[PDB]
């Protein structure tokens, strides 16, 4: 089947999950076609009350997960860092890079009031912003910005869909 | 005595005002700052560290703002802490808006991805002993900035 | 369902797989079940030519895997430039033999938090690692190591050019 191929895949790439246009250069088919088996297979798993896994699409590619339900059972089992929740010092110096991305290590301490340096390692250490531009001043500072990991952590496919400040 | 910073402090202070955001109720506020900064470090002065550089913000303005009217600083330097507490609010609140946006990607679970393993497969040495060090050293911080 | 429970963990669990034992443990059910239920979870996906996957044992082992009928597109993937070098997992497992060596399996899974039996089987592939003895304790676990090869393959000549590292 398609539905098994791609599952199988999907399931060999597990966390990593892969993009619907690599997924055609190897089943050979359309990419407008692999959306609709994608579909598919995400509803066969949805119905079969004998399945506990789920299709997810996060940061522009589609990963093979576990049905929000087993969360109970598998968080003492797995722990995996995607899991882990973050301390509020990163979660919100991650928040200001997010957003006023790109930005640097002293921008952020002005906006948040204190020292980042800590939350900037942690949040670095997980991958989950990285050091891009660079800044010309008289201190040649570093910019700030997000990986592909923050769009997958967050659950979103672009940027933009990060809630709003209303 | 566990608040996120000094302008977490102030976003408690000027909370209980509730209303808008300001509305002059600054000359107040500012005191109730200072008496947590001197009764509290009349027997524990420990944890200070930054506070205190914010301590110093604070007396200008008390102060500056006596002198009649001479671009006024004695303003300025006011409404910018405004301004500071406001943005700080703003990401404290953005900051809550991920921590649940993330619980919800985190019901989620999957497999670590099977490492193939093929004959004909050759090595590309697109790595080197950068690379290696920067790996090894992150497991390293990863694991260790926890408990 | 108890089928849906299971397979979530044996889904989770990765490679190394997991035990009936503590299957039932998890789930809180008499190990005599959950191996029927093993049993037939076995067969659904043996009947579904939709599911990629059969389940299998490996001395005790309960894991996923595919099925052989796949072989051949997933050979391809594992041919994609991307794969082509090094995962994120087994730079990560070769680094911590290069700077631990002689360093063994269940040592090297302790510091990565979780099992890597695979990534250390595609380093012994590349002839990056290679067995080197046997720890000196019970069980007598391989012990591995870096090879000559990896010299080279790291564009180095001694295992002290490596950056230094001390925390």
């Amino acid at each position: 089947s398609t539905l098994a191929k791609i599952e199988a895949l999907l399931f060999v790439a597990g966390e990593d999950g892969i993009r619907v246009r690599q997924l055609a250069e190897l089943l050979s088919l359309p990419p407008t076609g692999i959306q609709q088996s994608l579909g598919k297979l995400a509803q066969k798993y949805e119905k079969d009350p004998d399945s506990s896994l789920a299709l997810i699409e996060t940061s522009g590619a589609y990963r093979l997960v576990t049905k929000p339900q087993f969360a109970e059972i598998l968080k003492e089992y797995s722990k995996a860092p995607i899991n882990q929740s973050l301390s509020r010092a990163a979660l919100e110096t991650l928040s200001i890079i997010a957003y006023k991305q790109p930005i640097t290590r002293i921008e952020i301490d002005a906006i948040r009031g204190v020292n980042s340096s800590g939350a900037l390692a942690k949040l670095q250490a997980f991958d989950l912003i990285k050091e891009d531009g660079k800044k010309e001043v008289l201190g040649r500072p570093n910019l700030y910005v997000t990986t592909d990991y923050f769009l997958d952590y967050m659950g979103i496919n672009h940027l933009e869909e990060l809630p709003v400040i209303d | 005595k566990d608040f996120e910073g000094p302008l977490d402090l102030l976003l408690h202070l000027v909370s209980k005002y509730q209303m808008d955001i300001y509305d002059v109720p600054i000359t107040e506020v500012i005191e109730q700052y200072l008496a947590y900064v001197s009764t509290l470090q009349a027997m524990r002065l420990e944890v200070t560290g930054e506070y205190m550089v914010m301590a110093s913000q604070l007396m200008l303005i008390k102060s500056r703002k006596l002198l009649p009217k001479v671009t006024d600083l004695g303003d300025d330097l006011e409404q910018d802490l405004l301004s500071q507490i406001e943005e700080y609010r703003k990401f404290k609140l953005l900051g809550e808006h991920l921590e649940a946006k993330h619980q919800e990607r985190a019901q989620y679970y999957s497999k670590a991805p099977t490492e193939l393993i093929y004959e004909d497969a050759e090595l590309v040495h697109d790595k080197t002993t950068i690379d290696l060090f920067l790996a090894f050293s992150n497991i390293l911080a990863k694991k260790k900035e926890e408990f």
